[PDB]
């Protein structure tokens, strides 16, 4: 369906023709760099979704922790 | 159509990525005459699928813009500095024709004005210099003056006359036999025999001086101008 | 140099090969509509019927101006950008000191209809302006002919006289000394005055100094040019604050530097 | 026959050696 790669990898043919359109070139002015973008697109989204996964992990220990401090004050 | 077009734009990106290629192999060797500045002038110059067809007799000078559907006939020439556009429509010469030197037979760019007409150049017709052809039909064995300009609508009569410097009007059809001149153009004369006989032998004289040039122009390119152009100093 | 450098280049070789197949595989996409831009064939002097133009040395002749047969040339005469000067079936002289302007169209005729066909002359210090046609007519020394004009056979311009611009000089017609003609017809307007005078003099002087920038520019070789794209670049813009803070004067090299008699001041 | 700029040459294996590894480092990470 819709996945990481799928995304980013759009996300970054996206980003090098918005950059070509800001510099008021071709959209496809130099296509090896749109290979690149979507590359790197879609690199950064599966990186992105890694990522976030272990920050939920490490916040879960921290709130565990935060609330076991917390509940120490009715003891 | 559609799938023309996008399969002419992906073949450019393909081109443009081997090009840069070639360029970065040859910076790999340390040269760099890719970067010479040289003239992408072309004689006949194709918008996607509108190329010019031009007859294997037709002289045409090197320097002449010939640029989308423009039909030349046989016995037909171009002249030097000559500019002829068949883009938004299409521009026919006939058979025997000589449109002479920084001549402009063009269309209109744009259909704001009105449905684009095309331009129409009959047979043994003489084209003087400098003359602006835009959206007319000119029909076989008729004389337009050099420096005359014709809008678009206008048709000139078979054996019909357009005097020098005459600026004649859109939709002005010039009747046959008759000599129209000045801005804008009216009715001056009547057409004469000899004036008939003139022309005729114009248009044959000016097919065997194009056949002439175009002779000295198929000469090989001199290796000795090329090689005092590379060892300049 | 060495191994390292040969194994680069054997490298950029394969780099080559690969980057123009892919360059025809694009092409043979494309359907083979894309007409291939080729090696310049315009010859800026042209012979024909055995007949050679004839340039003085010290002549600027752009490079897509098009000289063609039994023309000459004087000396610091300047033939400009897309002009054309077709001597084929007769003769064409140019004197000493003349501009023909941009996009310019010189012709003669082997006969004309009635009276007897004659060559182009164009005397010395004349000027000729841009997109005129000048046909089988004689201009002599120190006259004017406005951008757009055009004379036909026979027309002649005597010294001293003025075609204004986008007249249209009928067959036979003379322009007398010290006159302005103008209008399609072409007719009489004014007498000149000496300041008018003056003006035709200084302004084929001022084209005698605009050839040689012109002349100069036109005849560099692919080193001397890219040389001189770099100091262009180069001394674009300045920062002589940081100039003034290292101590150092930056000066504009004398390649980039244009001679004061084409200057406005 | 040979590229004789030197500078340019170490410029090219240091470019080289770059990609060759980025390369190893993906495929051994
Ligand atoms: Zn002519």
């Amino acid at each position: 369906p819709i996945s990481a790669t799928m995304v980013g990898a759009l996300l970054g043919l996206g980003t090098q023709m918005y950059s070509n359109a800001l510099r008021k070139l071709p959209y496809m002015r130099h296509p090896w760099e749109h290979v690149v973008g979507m590359g790197l697109g879609a690199v950064f989204a599966n990186q992105l979704v890694k990522w976030d996964v272990k920050l939920k992990e490490d916040l879960d220990v921290m709130l565990a922790k935060a609330r076991a401090a917390n509940e120490r004050r009715y003891f | 159509g559609t799938l023309g077009r996008a399969f002419y734009s992906v073949g450019f990106w393909i081109r443009e990525t081997g090009q840069a290629l070639d360029r970065l192999g040859c910076r790999l060797q340390g040269k760099n005459y890719f970067r010479e500045q040289l003239s992408r002038h072309r004689t006949l110059m194709n918008v996607f699928d509108k190329a010019p067809i031009v007859d294997k007799e037709a002289f045409v000078a090197p320097s002449a813009s010939v640029i989308g559907d423009v039909h030349i006939g046989r016995g037909s020439s171009i002249w030097y500095g000559c500019v002829l556009r068949g883009d938004v429509n299409t521009v026919s010469v006939g058979s025997g024709t000589n449109i002479q030197d920084n001549s402009l037979v063009h269309v209109a760019k744009s259909n704001l004005s009105g449905k684009v007409h095309p331009t129409i150049i009959g047979d043994n017709v003489t084209i003087g210099h400098s003359a602006v052809l835009h959206g007319c039909t000119v029909e076989d064995e008729t004389f337009i003056g050099m420096g005359a300009t014709l809008l678009d609508g206008v048709v000139v009569e078979k054996h019909g006359m357009v005097a020098a410097g005459a600026l004649v009007r859109q939709n002005t059809r010039i009747p046959s036999g008759e000599v129209w001149g000045g801005n804008p153009a009216r009715f001056l004369r009547k057409l004469t025999d000899e004036e008939i006989a003139f022309i005729s032998q114009s248009a044959t004289n000016y097919s065997n001086l194009a056949q002439a040039h175009a002779a000295e122009n198929a000469k090989p390119l001199n290796v000795i101008e090329f090689e005092k152009v590379l060892r300049k100093k | 140099m060495g191994t390292l450098g040969r194994a680069i280049y054997t490298v950029g070789n394969w780099i080559r090969g690969t980057g123009q197949a892919l360059d025809r595989v694009g092409s043979l996409l494309q359907g083979s509509h894309r007409i291939e831009e080729h090696l310049s064939r315009h010859r800026t002097l042209m012979n024909v019927f055995d007949k050679s133009p004839l340039v003085d040395k010290d002549v600027f002749v752009a490079p897509s101006a098009s000289v063609i047969g039994d023309v000459q040339i004087g000396k610091g005469s300047s033939i400009w950008y897309g002009c054309v000067l077709r001597g084929d079936v007769n003769n064409i002289s140019v004197g000493s000191g003349t501009n023909i302007q941009d996009n310019t169209l010189v012709h003669v005729a082997k006969t004309n209809i009635s009276g007897k066909v004659l060559p182009t002359l164009i005397g010395d210090n004349v000027t000729v302006g841009h997109s005129a046609v000048i046909h089988g007519c004689t201009v002599e020394d120190d006259a004017f002919v406005g951008m757009g004009a055009t004379l036909l056979d026979g027309v002649v311009v005597e010294k001293h006289a003025m075609v204004a611009a986008g007249s249209l000089v009928k067959q036979n017609t003379r322009i007398p000394s010290g006159e302005v003609w103008g209008g399609n017809p072409a007719k009489f307007m004014r007498k000149l005055t000496d300041e008018e005078i003056v003006y035709i003099s200084q302004s084929a002087k001022n084209y005698i100094n605009l050839a040689q920038i012109h002349a100069s520019e036109n005849s560099k070789s692919f080193e001397q040019i890219e040389v001189e794209r770099a100091l262009r670049k180069k001394y674009a813009r300045k920062d002589e604050d940081y100039d003034s803070m290292l101590g150092i004067t930056r000066e504009t090299p004398p390649e980039l530097i244009l001679p004061d008699n084409v200057l406005p001041g | 026959k040979v590229s004789e700029d030197k500078n340019r040459n170490y410029a090219v294996v240091a470019g080289v050696v770059a990609i060759v590894g980025s390369i190893g480092w993906y495929l051994k990470a």
